[PDB]
């Protein structure tokens, strides 16, 4: 990931309000308390303990990278779906994947199944995994 | 063959007989024509779909009910034993084919079928006879004639006795071709008022037939009795003499007729007025429909002239040696019955005006008679009283007995006129007797006719098991696990041996109780529950009441013992007997001269008959009735088939066979490791672990013993269906394998898409990520 | 008896059919047999149910250790040999030339023995690429070779 870093940095700053070159405990409870519903205390505290030393930018992209280390690509994914599109229609009639995901593979649990379709792109019964993937991993917006 | 009148008489193939493939050509069942020729169109298991060749229509038919058709190579054959297929459908064919062309004979193998013409045919003429004389059954077309020759031929050169038993249904042809066989055998072996022995033998039919034959719906000239004429030949193969032997006259008809039937022909002709110069000799008034005893049913059989058949009758007497005396006597006694019938009478004598005619005819007195018929006698010796019935049926019995006692005189008398003592060496005795009849209601009348046949059905079977042994050795097998026949003696013993119902109804008639449970029980307590054949009645169509039930060869029959004692002895007023016994008439007196129940008399009549037949080399002629309507050249689909199933169509508990070829083409799927006609089959069994006694491997076919075959069929069907399953699991397992790599890849697919999403969620739930996004501008 | 690897081929496979209804360490009894075909067998339905098969998906679940024995079971059972099949089909070939009409074949497979959904038949007829002629008959010999031939020749 080269030019995603252009953003992290962007975020780092707009985040590092006091801009104490480091993201502080008060650095979050701020920028957050600025936009949406800010986290609690231990909430914050657990966010920092997630990083070895003070929060310089490096230590920042570091905690993020690990968090994206084992994701397959938009191909290994968008095609992992299409294996079930037999017809090459760019869609899995909903109920099919709904059942594929839940009562097969390693069975998807209830709430696990609920959040995954909360906003998933569904139409005339069909399901555009093509989009749902370009959403799950990557492309189109920001 | 060249040809004078072999024409519409024998084969006829240059002026008639001039596309076949046994794979689509076959016979299917037809409710109308019995069977029908058709072509096979499609297959679907037990649903072979075909087009009816004829009307070119379409229907489905079980692969089984279909029957192989014979190639046109065997049309109108003359020895259906040769046809490729001697099955039930094809036999109906080859006979109807011939029948419509007027050949009326056929040798399905060692038999001589004969569909009835119901039309006069020109094939018994002297010319035709001589064209048949001395000839081997093969150099000449089928025809009753040569059936008789081969007998004489064998009689002469094989020095033995020959018997031609003609058996069919009623109105088929029996009491017809029986005559031709005498008349022929006499055209060929001649020897040289009273006429010629030849003439007599022959002429002795219109008489016996005159008294013993009558109209039956089934047949105008039904023979109410059995007959067995022998014909002996001198040391030069010439007719040395003949002797008749009638069995079981139908006494009961003399006084009763079901509607649509007549009394014994004579009666009707006696009132024909053929010989007017006799009306007054018998006191008869030329009117049939006037005497209660003969006019109950129909009074005339279409195409049977009485006046003539009367004159011809009389003539016959002249030739048998009868005198004017004897002759006229016959008539008189016969005439009398008409009147015995008119004697009118609770009440006693109503007039005596007619009872007198009877008084005069039998040459005794009006008084004595008319008297004894109401106040007769008997260790104590008394006088008894008889009422309105104790007298009418007493008359009924009088007549019947007379007519009976008379008939026997007629035979006996005839056997005298041909008793010439020329030296006798072998004989050719034709036998014309009825057959196993099983009416809705059956009595002692029927138990007889049938019992008689039971013994005859053992003669045929004895003789058939004989050729059996002759098929068992040519295609060389000794296969003696004989064990059989018992079931036929079973009913036979239960019917004639000492302890059987046949000596009971005979000693239980000596015992002076003579009441119907005194017998309808004696049996029970002696055979009820103590037999396989004897059993309590069953439970069907429109049958009357029946007491014990017999297991006859043809099958189980219900019998009613009601009034058997009487039907068995002769319940005439012993009073009148002696009144008659002492008479001024040479006949009546003779007729009542100085054991014998109807059956210890049959016991011998029959024990005798057999002993004769079993001294002969038999010849069978199977007469078949074509239709009810009686028009010539027509075929009642079913009717025929029916008959063809009860004689010789080819059985009773013998081992079945199959050309080694067809055994392969049918039961190979049973023992599957093979790839030579006969060795293929030769293997299967061995591997099929076949018990070696269940079969023998003669050279043309394989002989199996019971359902060993059926066990195969059963095994086959079980197997055929397992393979089918096997081939299906193969289709089944093939698929599961085709769809196995998509099965594996997808598992990779549904792993990429769970894990990922099951991460992409965790990430949307990561405090940091949340933040990051809120900040995402 | 089986070889380790044979048990390995069962080990491999089993761990797929378990997966499909849920990795839970067991396999739906219904699929127990359907799983043996993935090992080059063709145990008739009567056989599979004879060892523990099931007719409806979701009645009994079977773990490996249990499975294996059930398999050795479905092995000793009879497999069809070309001849058998031929000598069976032959019992439907009247002309003798050896052609079994189309519809009949469909019949046999979908009417006799343990039957087939029209599908499979319609499928197995595509896969093996069976072809009826102008009159409408297929040589059973050719078809029988393919079914035994396997999907991957
Ligand atoms: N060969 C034949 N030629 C002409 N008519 C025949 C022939 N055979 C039978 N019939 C006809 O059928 C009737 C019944 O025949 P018959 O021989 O008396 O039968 P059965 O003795 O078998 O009870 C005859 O009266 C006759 O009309
Ligand atoms: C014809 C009856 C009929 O056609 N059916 C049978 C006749 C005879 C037999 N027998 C035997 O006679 C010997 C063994 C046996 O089974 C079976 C059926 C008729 O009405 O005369
Ligand atoms: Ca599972
Ligand atoms: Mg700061
Ligand atoms: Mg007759």
């Amino acid at each position: 990931p080269q030019k995603q870093i252009q953003e992290m940095k962007e975020a780092f700053s707009m985040i590092d309000v006091d801009r104490d070159g480091f993201v502080s405990k008060e650095d979050i409870k701020a920028i957050s308390e600025q936009l949406g519903r800010a986290p609690d205390d231990k909430e914050l505290t657990a966010m920092l303990k997630e990083a070895p030393g003070p929060l310089n930018f490096t230590m920042f992209l570091s905690i993020f990278s690990d968090k994206l280390s084992g994701t397959d690509s938009e191909e290994t994914i968008r095609n992992a779906f299409a294996m079930f599109d037999e017809q090459e229609t760019k869609k899995l009639n909903i109920e099919y994947i709904k059942d594929l995901l839940e009562n097969m593979g390693d069975n998807f649990n209830k709430d696990e199944m609920r959040m995954t379709f909360k906003e998933a792109p569904v139409e005339g019964g069909k399901f555009d995994y093509v989009k749902f993937t370009a959403m799950i991993k990557g492309s189109g917006e920001e | 063959f060249s040809d004078p009148d072999f024409q519409y008489l024998a084969v006829d193939r240059k002026k008639l007989m001039k596309a076949f493939d046994g794979k689509k050509n076959c016979w299917v069942p037809d409710e109308k024509e019995g069977f029908a020729s058709a072509e096979i169109q499609s297959s679907k298991g037990d649903e072979i779909t075909v087009k009816i060749v004829a009307d070119s229509s379409t229907r489905t038919v079980k692969k089984d009910d279909i029957q192989s058709m014979n190639p046109p190579k065997f049309e109108k054959l003359e020895d259906m034993a040769n046809m490729t297929y001697l099955n039930e459908a094809s036999v109906l064919y080859n006979l109807r084919s011939r029948y419509t062309s007027g050949l009326i004979y056929t040798y399905s193998g060692l038999f001589c079928i004969a569909v009835n013409p119901y039309r006069r045919l020109p094939i018994y003429t002297d010319s035709v006879i001589a064209k048949y004389r001395g000839k081997r059954k093969t150099e000449i077309p089928p025809h009753l004639f040569s059936v008789a020759d081969n007998a004489y031929q064998n009689m002469v050169t094989d020095r033995e006795n020959q018997s031609c038993l003609i058996t069919g249904e009623s109105g088929a042809g029996k009491t017809e071709n029986t005559k031709k066989v005498i008349m022929y055998l006499a055209k060929v072996a001649c020897a040289v008022k009273e006429g010629s022995l030849e003439d007599q033998i022959i002429q002795a039919n219109p008489v016996l037939e005159a008294y013993g034959n009558a109209k039956t719906t089934r047949n105008n000239n039904s023979s109410r009795f059995g007959k067995f004429i022998r014909i002996h030949f001198g040391p030069t193969g010439k007719i040395a003499g003949a002797d008749i032997e009638t069995y079981l006259l139908e006494k009961s008809r003399v006084t009763y007729q079901q509607s649509a039937e007549r009394n014994y022909h004579i009666f009707y002709q006696i009132c024909s007025n053929a010989i007017p110069e006799l009306n007054d000799v018998m006191l008869v008034t030329p009117d049939s429909g006037l005497y209660s005893f003969i006019n109950q049913g129909c009074l005339t059989v279409d195409n049977i002239d009485d006046v003539e058949e009367f004159k011809l009758c009389d003539e016959a007497f002249d030739i048998l040696g009868f005198t004017k005396e004897e002759k006229q006597s016959m008539f008189k006694c016969t005439a009398s019955i008409l009147h015995m019938g008119e004697m009118k009478f609770q009440a006693e004598s109503d007039g005596t005006a007619e009872a007198e005619k009877v008084a005069f005819l039998c040459g005794i007195n009006a008084g004595d008679l008319l008297k004894a018929l109401l106040k007769p006698k008997v260790t104590e010796m008394v006088t008894k009283g008889q009422n309105m019935n104790q007298v009418v049926n007493s008359v009924g019995a009088l007549a019947k007995s007379l007519y009976d006692r008379m008939f026997n005189w007629l035979v006996r008398r005839v056997n005298k006129t041909l008793d010439t003592k020329a030296k006798r060496n072998y004989y050719i005795g034709v036998l014309d007797i009825a057959g196993f009849e099983i009416f809705d209601f059956n009595s002692f009348e029927q138990l007889c006719i049938n019992y008689t046949n039971e013994r005859l059905q053992q003669f045929f079977n004895h003789h058939m098991f004989i050729l059996e042994q002759e098929e068992y050795k040519k295609e060389g097998i000794a296969w003696e696990f004989i064990d059989f026949g018992m079931d036929l003696q079973m009913c036979i013993d239960l019917i004639e041996k000492p302890m059987g119902i046949l000596s009971i109804l005979e000693e239980e008639c000596m015992f002076p109780k003579a009441d119907d449970k005194s017998f309808q029980d004696k049996l029970y307590q002696n055979h009820m529950g103590k037999n396989r054949m004897f059993t309590k009645p069953g439970k069907r169509p429109n049958q009357g009441p029946a007491h014990f039930e017999l297991h006859h060869y043809a099958g189980n029959v219900p019998y009613s013992i009601t009034g058997w004692l009487e039907k068995n002895k002769d319940p005439i007023n012993e009073n009148v007997v002696a009144l008659l016994g002492a008479s001024k008439e040479p006949l009546v007196a003779e007729l009542f001269k100085a054991f014998q129940t109807i059956s210890a008399v049959h016991r011998e009549s029959l024990n005798k008959l057999m002993k004769n037949l079993y001294s002969t080399h038999p010849h069978f002629v199977r007469c078949i009735i074509p239709n009810e309507l009686k028009q010539p050249g027509l075929v009642d689909a079913e009717l025929v088939l029916h008959q063809l199933q009860c004689n010789g169509v080819l059985r009773k508990g013998f081992p079945s066979r199959l050309i080694y070829s067809e055994f392969k083409q049918r039961y190979s799927i049973l023992a599957p490791n093979a790839i030579d006609g006969k060795t293929v089959s030769e293997k299967i069994l061995a591997g099929l672990q076949m018990d070696p006694a269940e079969y023998r491997l003669g050279t043309t076919k394989v002989f199996f013993k019971a359902g060993v075959l059926g066990n195969l069929e059963e095994m086959r069907d079980e197997r055929l269906s397992k393979i089918i399953s096997m081939f299906q699991a193969h289709i089944r397992g093939y698929l599961i394998r085709k769809a196995y790599k998509k099965l594996q890849d997808q598992r990779i697919g549904l792993s990429v898409i769970q894990r990922n999403i099951r991460k992409w969620l965790v990430l949307r739930n990561w405090q940091w990520w949340k933040l990051y996004s809120k900040v995402k501008p | 008896k089986l070889s380790q690897d044979e048990i390995d081929d069962l080990k491999d496979v089993f761990e797929l059919f378990d997966f499909w209804d849920g990795r839970d360490g067991a396999v739906d009894a219904f699929k127990l047999g359907d799983v043996c075909r993935c090992l080059g067998i063709n145990p008739r339905n009567e056989d599979v149910f004879a060892v523990g098969g099931t007719h409806k998906m979701g009645e009994k679940s079977l773990p490996f250790e249990e499975f294996l024995p059930a398999y050795e079971g479905l092995m000793d059972c009879e497999q069809g040999t070309f001849a058998d099949y031929m000598e069976a089909f032959k019992t439907f070939d009247r002309e003798g030339q050896g052609f079994i009409s189309g519809a009949e074949l469909r019949h046999v497979l979908t009417a006799l023995g343990e039957r087939l959904s029209d599908e499979d038949v319609d499928e197995i007829i595509k896969l093996t690429d069976l072809q009826e002629d102008l009159e409408g008959n297929v040589k059973y010999e050719d078809f029988v070779k393919k079914v035994m031939a396997g999907p991957y020749p």
